[PDB]
């Protein structure tokens, strides 16, 4: 009956993606979860943000440690800068031994900036023997779960094969002269692929309930210098590097079928003229079934489902008719409606809602179940995946990739 | 009248007032500021055509939502909602100090959604009234109990709304700000729509404008307008109406794609099926998202303007709407006759002059959907022959006198056989708990029987003689024996007691101060 | 001057391509071409075409010697199986020497059911000496040529990528009783690699006028058995064996700007319910230009090209579609046009020559034997990239060494 | 006369003197003498640019210059049609005719002046399957040797003369000697016969061409039927009216500009109607017959919008009087609905306009014809249309008026209008060109009381109201155009082709046969 008590780090009232989406949603589950803690390295930051969002449940920590070592926290949730997590979440995971009530550690995607960042931390993570959550939010959008639903209840018949079209956002030829370098540097652990493919790619598996078997990707700079934009979308006269990638072709086959899978991701604008720049067409071998978005990447977007087929909540129908659904919710928030359904099922999860006999205190991962949230083996094996797309890239190679869901040590 | 009528301190309404003052105090340790009661409703005849705009027969029953709210203003300022059901579970949830509006998820079933929907109509009128005071600030926090004793089928949902748009502009406008009845009908027409329920004005506007012994004619064009009226006094009979639940299983939201929802744009499909094969244009509601394109009144309108001398906009009149309707059932009849099995989709952007594709987008992505048909022709033929029972209603409740007691309960009772004839060959909204229940009632003293509310499942309603001299007992008797005793055997002597209950006309949404 | 005398290998009046696409195309223009000669391995097929199709002017030759060598033709077509391809040309061509009249080979895409035996067939036509065609018609559809002049005159400015999703029509699930087995099998040189990507792929290098510097593809048998089903759609209850691919996934490079191309060919029925069957999506830095078929194959279909950009400094919106045009016919029949302007140097070329390699990229003129030796190069290139599971460099296939 | 008329001999000697040219030539040509020719004559339009796909009515005469098929029927095992140009930058066709019946595929892609005969000999060919199934079902047209020879200037209707000319030879080659042709059935099969070859064109050119008489013009309407009414000049006291005609000499291109030009016009004129129709709430008819205005033009919207708020106006059943009336509302609304939109709508705006998507949009008015734009002028294309029908009704009076004026007042109001037309036609259709604008101004200067472009525009034909007579203005106005434009802007013409660019015609007779 006691709330859920999160400690943050990177929350901050004046800047970032957890003020949008974290901070909103946790004021609609307020007896469910409490903000109790703060954490940055500018003390003067935690507290303007209590401050400012009034969290009178909470205190600004003035080390790691000392946040870390709180017996205040239920749930530490880390939403600072990917290439800030490991050098963060890594003494932080041994400091917490210190604090015998922690039970969640909640990540952002991406985990980590490499695959080998990805694996100590998971290992450091499955060590301190913690449940984890990565926030892969796009597993709990209305539209992936209605999609995943028609799939796994044969609307579709067996899938003949898949093709995706995504747009990256910043990645085109211009740059708004206010939007930081960061997110157009190699190494920092976000980019078209890693973040934009990632949630993507990942939403695919789930709604599909397969991982890939075999995988090519190429990878692309064809703009590595940038046109700063004003506002109004007037060239500015100068140009500045970017050096992650501005395109992926990504191709493949579902482990479930062998179903081939075509993907290309355009890095920006210009849009598309005669094209949704979000779509996913899924054809079956009773049905289809497509989705596709006017804005924003999937995982945080209002998206269309379209369905016809047949299998030739009871509902009487002929045989040898098609049924037609549209799906769509017109005043649905996905940027902060996708984050606050993954905290209701942690939620859930914790309070045993459903009053499940016997659910353990602990899973490794979703997988494909519809029930619990994604972990950070999830996470892991998006990273394996997300590697094998640049090692791809790399060696000119088709890969194997239908053991990377398999976990030894 | 004009405004919502405000009580401190019917034998019943007292005892429940103290009832809820004390679960609230037993929830949240404090005695409530005041209570919210808005209460449910029955339609005596004309289902599913308030989103057609077009004008029905309903009133007040003595069933409501209690909402006792104790005030909040300290910073942060926060909602609590506990129900007497512990079915519903408590939700808290706190105000964006921002004052933003709060997000609704409209995509699953949650009882919280209807008093956070009633929340942000009102949330939205306080800003347009007072904007220096409610644009960049929260509203105040509350502790709210909820109770009610509404079956499902008595338009609870819209009761909730209205006692929760009510609760939310006394606790931020305070004791005295007279809230007006128009005003509060007009801002809870459209609150259900955000939860994912694209349903019409009329359960509102009788939770409103309901009256202690009045039913209500209730209209939607050219304006809203309730007008209250008592059942006409007959030589030695009371006219009275029992409502015996079905018990279905409740879930009008899961199964709207397929149900409710499905209809509203059968309905729309439809109206813009009639314009394109007489060559009319019908008027873009953007106002409301019953109809964006356009419904069977608006038809019957264009269809008038251009062929029956120039004619302005039907009025209401009684004779006139007769005639036209009876017009608009003969172009029912030539126009989709030939198609009873229903219209693809292929078939429907056909009768439309369209691609699948706009079709698509104009009628099929306002509301989630899923249908192998639409059946044009069964649809609109009940909501013209619908309402033109009401019509016929209307006339007879209005008129002083009648040849015998006989001939009005007959008539009258005649009217909703049709009506129930109706909803269950052509709408389809019927179920086999409600054909059971009107067939055992009419054998049994009832003269009319029918569904109410928005069916497949609910509750029913049924003509019957009350008093000493009436038919009361012999109906609810051979309901107990012939229907709850064999398809629900384990009920309760209370349960039973709820699934058959006689009710007078009631009094209209109102708040009483502690 | 005289009309160009036509022998055929393959025009049967009672069934093939031939009839339904370049006999009407030489009616058509009857004062440039004629039909002078028929060969078929029996006689009475030969004979009975020349009768029911009134071929006032041509001979029912016996042999495939008697009609490679006679001076009454100027250009042979092959409208043959393309599995018969290899083994006519090869001694036509030899025979041939005995024509010194002959100007013209014309030949069906497919060349060749391999590589090596494309590679043969083209050392010996070069050996030969005569102009040579290839029947890659979608370069003469008036969609292609609009594109290539919207793109080369710099309506969409520099090509950001490009998506493709193509159709192959027979390699669904279910095959019509009545069809040939051969089109099923494989070596016989029709799949949807060869025949289907084949055209789709020469247009786009055709129409953006580049090459491809890299490639990856998966090639798919997911429909090792096909189920037989009547003319009316119903399944008979029997399978039947499909060696040939039922998936393409292609990925690619054009050499011209390290454009990214990516593409799913799709190997029949169930058609896309949501989507167009035949789509090419190209995005430019200052425009876009699509073209969407519902219709056949797009080297025969009548499409739709949709065309917004910049080149005052408003955006253009275009729209190019022929509501009466028959692709059929039509892109054959352009195709024997191009061959009668060049041969009588219509558009009076002062010093135009006798004969050219290839036709390329050039809007001018036709696609030859080495067009059709490039794209085998590619196709193979697809093939090997699947069996490898590699990304091939393929920058140099354009060159002929040789 | 119902039928088309058929002659063995004269008519003006003018006709007879053609006639022998052309046998000559087709002699030459096929070195025997032809069957028949097969004659349709060219057309100047007095008033109405722009409005005949929008089915309003115009006031054409057809002229004495001509399109003349001479043809020889052949009795061939392959039946086959050449044909021969008199100009030779128009080089020879020939073609088989499918042996089983079918018709031959056109390809709509590339201008080809044998073309206008094919889609002539498709709706003929059509037709004759109509009349005579079991006997044109399955199997060919009769082969011909056929020679065209055209003194129609571009810009003179030249297309639509020859197409009737086609189909005319076409059903006369298949029928034989003794079959009527009716007039009827000529420009109702060839109304939509250039929509085959890529130009969505009305069908004032056509009726003209069919319904012409000698010294009559003719007041052509289109609703609710194809009615062509001939009419003389007023009879004036000491004036002739004449109307001489100015070739631009701007290079031929309509079909190769037709996106942008003469087809873009058509679907302007087309959203316009719909725009006007959604604003003010009512549904127009569904053409199904006619790719002009599939889905309605702006009389359409005219109809409809008295027939939904004027219920009680009297009806229009061809009154001048009521027709203006009309058409003045017509002018209030386009001012109410698109004035504040001179710059013209974008595609997006439109799909507003018409409250669709840009996709339904695109579908619905953009893939039936080439068309590239960026913007569509609906204000000001309307505008021409409503106006220019206008000036059509009044024109109509003038030249049928009871009420007398002086010569110089017919010739001042008359030209007043042609002025007015000019204007339009240059500024808000944008139909006009440099060339055009020169000429009309020179000629207003030295004679003309009235010069407009005729025909589509962008280059073609002029046509200049001069009085003609004892002391009339024709020579004053050719050798002022010699001089100050042709000379100006092309130094180099020879004295035959100065001649043939400055020409004075009568009204003619309509389409017609000669028997060997
Ligand atoms: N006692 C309650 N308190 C608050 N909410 C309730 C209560 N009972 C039911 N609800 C909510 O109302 C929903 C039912 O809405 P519904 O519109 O179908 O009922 P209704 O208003 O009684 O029916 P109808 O519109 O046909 O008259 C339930 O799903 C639930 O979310
Ligand atoms: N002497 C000719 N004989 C046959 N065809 C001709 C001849 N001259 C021109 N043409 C053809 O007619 C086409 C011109 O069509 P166009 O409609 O623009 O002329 P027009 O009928 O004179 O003009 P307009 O319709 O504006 O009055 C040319 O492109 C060419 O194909
Ligand atoms: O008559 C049907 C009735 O049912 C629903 O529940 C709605 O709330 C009402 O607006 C009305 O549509
Ligand atoms: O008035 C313009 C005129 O010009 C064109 O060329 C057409 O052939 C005619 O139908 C008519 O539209
Ligand atoms: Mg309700
Ligand atoms: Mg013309």
């Amino acid at each position: 009956a006691a709330p859920i008590r999160v400690g943050f780090v990177g929350l901050n009232a004046a800047k970032g993606w957890a003020i949008k989406t974290h901070y909103p949603a946790i004021l609609q589950l307020s007896s469910q979860f409490q903000i109790t803690a703060l954490y940055s390295p500018k003390i003067e930051t935690s507290i303007a943000t209590i401050q400012r969002l009034k969290l009178s449940n909470a205190t600004a920590f003035p080390t790691l440690e000392s946040f870390a070592s709180s017996s205040t926290i239920d749930m530490i949730v880390i939403a600072i800068q990917v290439a800030s997590h490991y050098e963060v979440v890594m003494p932080l995971l041994e400091f917490s031994k210190n604090n015998p009530n922690l039970k969640y550690l909640f990540v952002e995607w991406a985990l980590a900036c490499s695959l080998d960042q990805a694996e100590s931390i998971y290992k450091a993570a499955a060590e301190r023997g913690v449940q984890t959550i990565i926030s892969l939010q796009g597993r709990k959008s209305p539209y992936i779960l209605r999609a995943k639903e028609l799939i796994s209840q044969g609307y579709i018949g067996d899938i003949n094969s898949i093709e995706i079209a995504g747009n990256g956002g910043w990645y085109g030829y211009e740059r708004p002269v206010k939007s930081p370098k960061y997110i157009y540097e190699i190494g920092n652990g976000v980019d078209l692929v890693t973040t934009t493919f990632g949630h993507t790619i990942d939403i695919l598996q789930y709604m599909t309930s397969s991982y890939f078997s075999r995988i090519n990707a190429m990878v692309f700079n064809n703009i590595p210098e940038q046109e700063l934009i004003d506002e109004r979308g007037n060239r500015l006269g100068q140009r500045v590097p970017k050096t992650v990638p501005d395109h992926l072709l990504f191709q493949g086959t579902l482990l479930n079928g062998n179903v081939p899978v075509s993907c290309s991701f355009k890095g920006g604008k210009p849009t598309k003229k005669f094209t949704k720049n979000l779509v996913i067409d899924i054809h079956g071998t009773k049905g289809d079934l497509k989705l596709e978005g006017d804005a924003g990447f999937a995982e945080i977007s209002n998206l269309v489902l379209y369905y016809s087929g047949t299998r030739a909540l009871d509902p009487g129908y002929d045989a040898g008719k098609e049924i037609m659904e549209v799906y769509h919710l017109r005043n649905y928030n996905a940027i902060v409606g996708n984050i606050h359904r993954l905290y209701q099922s942690i939620s859930d999860f914790h309070f045993n809602t459903k009053k499940i006999p016997e659910l353990p205190s602990q899973f490794v991962m979703q997988g494909f179940d519809f029930e619990g949230f994604p972990t950070l083996m999830d996470a892991l094996i998006l990273h394996r995946l997300i590697e094998s797309v640049y090692k791809s890239n790399m060696m000119g190679s088709t890969l194997n990739v239908s053991n990377i869901s398999h976990y030894s040590l | 009248n004009t405004n919502v009528p405000i009580f401190s301190s019917p034998r019943s309404f007292e005892q429940k007032h103290l009832a809820v003052v004390d679960a609230f105090f037993q929830t949240y340790h404090v005695k409530p500021d005041f209570i919210a009661r808005s209460p449910g409703r029955v339609n005596l005849i004309g289902e599913h055509i308030d989103y057609c705009d077009f004008s029905v027969l309903p009133l007040a029953i003595d069933v409501d939502m209690l909402c006792a709210v104790k005030i909040l203003d300290e910073k942060n300022p926060s909602i609590t909602l506990t129900n007497a059901d512990p079915k519903f579970a408590q939700r808290k949830f706190d105000l964006p100090l921002d004052g933003s509006y709060m997000a609704i998820d409209p995509s699953v079933s949650e009882w919280s959604n209807y008093f956070k929907c009633g929340l942000h109509v009102a949330h939205s009128y306080l800003k347009k009234i007072a904007p220096e005071r409610f644009n960049n600030t929260p509203l105040v926090g509350a502790q709210i109990f909820c109770q009610s004793d509404i079956p499902t089928g008595g338009g609870l949902s819209s009761a909730f709304t209205c006692a929760a748009a009510l609760a939310t502009i006394r606790a931020n406008m305070g004791k005295n700000f007279d809230i007006s009845k128009k005003d509060l009908t007009r801002i809870t027409a459209v609150a259900e729509h955000y939860v994912g329920v694209n349903n019409g004005g009329m359960d509102q506007a009788t939770s409103v404008y309901g009256e202690e012994d009045h039913a209500l004619y209730v209209e939607f064009r050219p304006k809203l307008k309730a007008t209250p009226f008592k059942f006409p006094q007959l030589k030695n009979h009371e006219i009275s109406f029992v409502i015996a639940n079905t018990l279905v299983k409740s879930n009008k939201f899961e199964t709207a794609p397929t149900n409710y929802n499905l209809r509203v744009i059968e309905v729309t499909v439809a109206a813009n099926a009639l314009a394109t094969r007489y060559s009319v244009a019908l008027p873009s509601h953007k106002d409301n998202s019953n109809s964006e394109r356009g419904n069977l009144r608006d038809f019957m309108d264009a269809y008038y303007a251009r062929y029956e001398n120039q004619a302005q906009p039907w009025n209401g009149d009684i004779g006139t709407g007769i005639e036209r309707l009876l017009k608009m059932l003969q172009l029912v009849e030539e126009s989709f006759s030939r198609k009873k099995s229903g219209f693809t989709v292929h078939e429907a952007s056909t009768a439309l002059n369209c691609s699948r594709e706009e079709f698509t987008r104009d009628y099929l992505t306002t509301f989630p959907v899923r249908f192998q048909v639409l059946k044009l022709y069964q649809r609109a033929k009940h909501v013209y022959s619908e309402s033109l029972r009401v019509l016929k209603a209307l006339k007879m409740m209005t008129s002083a006198t009648f040849h015998t007691d006989e001939d009005f309960f007959t008539d009258f009772g005649r009217l909703m056989n049709e009506s129930q004839a109706s909803c269950d060959k052509l709408y389809e909204c019927s179920c086999i708990e409600t054909n059971q229940i009107c067939s055992i009632a009419l054998a049994n003293g009832s003269f009319g029987s029918r569904l109410t509310g928005a069916g497949w499942g609910g509750c029913t309603i049924h003509l019957v003689p009350s008093g000493a001299n009436g038919n009361v007992e012999q109906v609810r008797k051979a309901l107990i024996e012939k229907f709850y005793n064999v398809r629900y055997p384990d009920l309760t002597d209370e349960e039973l007691k709820d699934a058959i209950i006689v009710s007078k006309p009631a009094l209209g949404t109102c708040l009483y101060e502690q």
